[PDB]
DNA sequence: CACGTATGCTATAATGTGTGCAGTCTGACGCGG
DNA sequence: CCGCGTCAGACTCGTAGGATTATAGCATACGTG
RNA sequence: GAGU
């Protein structure tokens, strides 16, 4: 919107290419992470954690 | 009486006489000449062949009637391109056209999202290959195992298998229980809530108030150039031409007005900074 | 020209469907023979 | 009359995600960077 | 599977 054009011109803060779809703890449940499992396809570079 | 579409159609086809070779040749000479009647009689005499073939190709592609009509279209191509002089029988030639037309129809119409023939046929070779692999591996093959067999990229195989992913109905009720469908759960993500809508009101209105804090000249330059209080985002030349010739002076007043807003923000920005989430 | 999407022809003879389920509820109120 | 058909059949809560098949093989044709 |  023209307002955000003006505002992002003022502050610079040009919005980046990546968003955010991170898995987070569902609200009001709280606990301890006891295990993690990783599944990767045959060809994609594995994570350090994997 | 008898109200089935299919039964009625099959009865009608039944009441047309089957042709011999010499008859087909005689008829067909006149049909290439453009006899009209000859073409009609050859078509109608050979409809039963179409139904025999559509019977086979049916199964799960489409409705039997649908297959029959497309098959008829193939048979018509065959009657138009038949060669009576060549000793080969008509039924032999027609079979090719009928199967062809039916197959091509079921490659297009069957899929809700229309898949082009090249993609479909590629995908089919991936499938047949998967079947051979699965026989010998005992197991259904991975994407990379199929790719290793074809000596091709895994990304190619993957993209094709993604296209094969068939659709689910939004109306299908969930959990073997006629309780509620997918539609009942599935939100409109584009439509934000009353929260987001009210935040835009608040935002836009705070910007009006902030624009009025500045000079009459700065505020008007900003309004016209941003397209905020104006209609169109007037370029430097447009704003200058309406006010002060100097196109460069528009840039100067504009940048000056932005810096006065930054001052208001460092002073009272304690509200503005919280607009960052 | 290439890349993506389409239309096309192949020549032993072959010429009327079936298929996969449905399981049958109940008391009431109208509508052609 | 008999028979065949159509129309209805309580209200909120829950759980969990998910599945099938197969369409040849090759040459020409149309539209965009 | 939960009260009705």
């Amino acid at each position: 919107t023209p307002e955000e054009k003006l505002l992002r011109a003022i502050f610079g803060e040009k919005a980046s290419d990546v968003k955010d779809s991170s898995l987070r703890v569902p609200n009001g449940v709280s606990g301890t992470v006891i295990d993690v499992q990783v599944f990767t396809r045959d060809g994609v570079e594995k994570d350090k954690r994997a | 009486r008898v109200l089935d579409a299919t039964q009625l159609y099959l009865g009608e086809i039944g009441y047309s006489p089957l042709l011999t070779a010499e008859e087909e040749v005689y008829f067909a000479r006149r049909a290439l000449r453009g006899d009209v009647a000859s073409r009609r009689r050859m078509i109608e005499s050979n409809l039963r062949l179409v139904v025999k073939i559509a019977r086979r190709y049916g199964n799960r592609g489409l409705a039997l009637l649908d297959l029959i009509e497309e098959g008829n279209l193939g048979l018509i191509r065959a009657v138009e391109k038949f060669d009576p002089e060549r000793g080969f029988r008509f039924s032999t030639y027609a079979t090719w056209w009928i199967r062809q037309t039916i197959e091509r129809a079921i490659m297009n119409q069957t899929r809700t999202i229309r898949l082009p023939i090249h993609i479909v046929k590629e995908l089919n070779v991936y499938l047949r290959t998967a079947r051979e692999l699965s026989h010998k591996l005992d197991h259904e093959p991975s994407a990379e195992e199929i790719a290793e067999q074809l000596d091709k990229p895994v990304d190619d195989v993957s993209r094709m298998l993604r296209l094969n992913e068939r659709i689910t109905s939004v109306d299908t009720p969930l959990g073997g229980d006629s309780e509620k469908a997918l539609l009942d759960i599935l939100a409109d993500e584009k439509e934000n809530g009353p929260e987001d809508t009210t935040q835009d009101d608040d935002m836009k209105q705070s910007i009006v108030k902030w624009l009025f804090e500045l000079n009459a000249k700065q505020r008007e330059v900003l309004a016209r150039r941003f397209g905020l209080l104006g209609y169109e985002a007037a370029t430097l030349e447009d704003v200058g031409r309406e006010i002060g010739l100097t196109r460069e002076r528009v840039r100067q007043i504009q940048v000056e007005g932005l810096r006065r807003l930054r001052e208001i923000l460092q002073t009272q920005g304690l509200n503005i900074e919280a607009l960052f989430l």
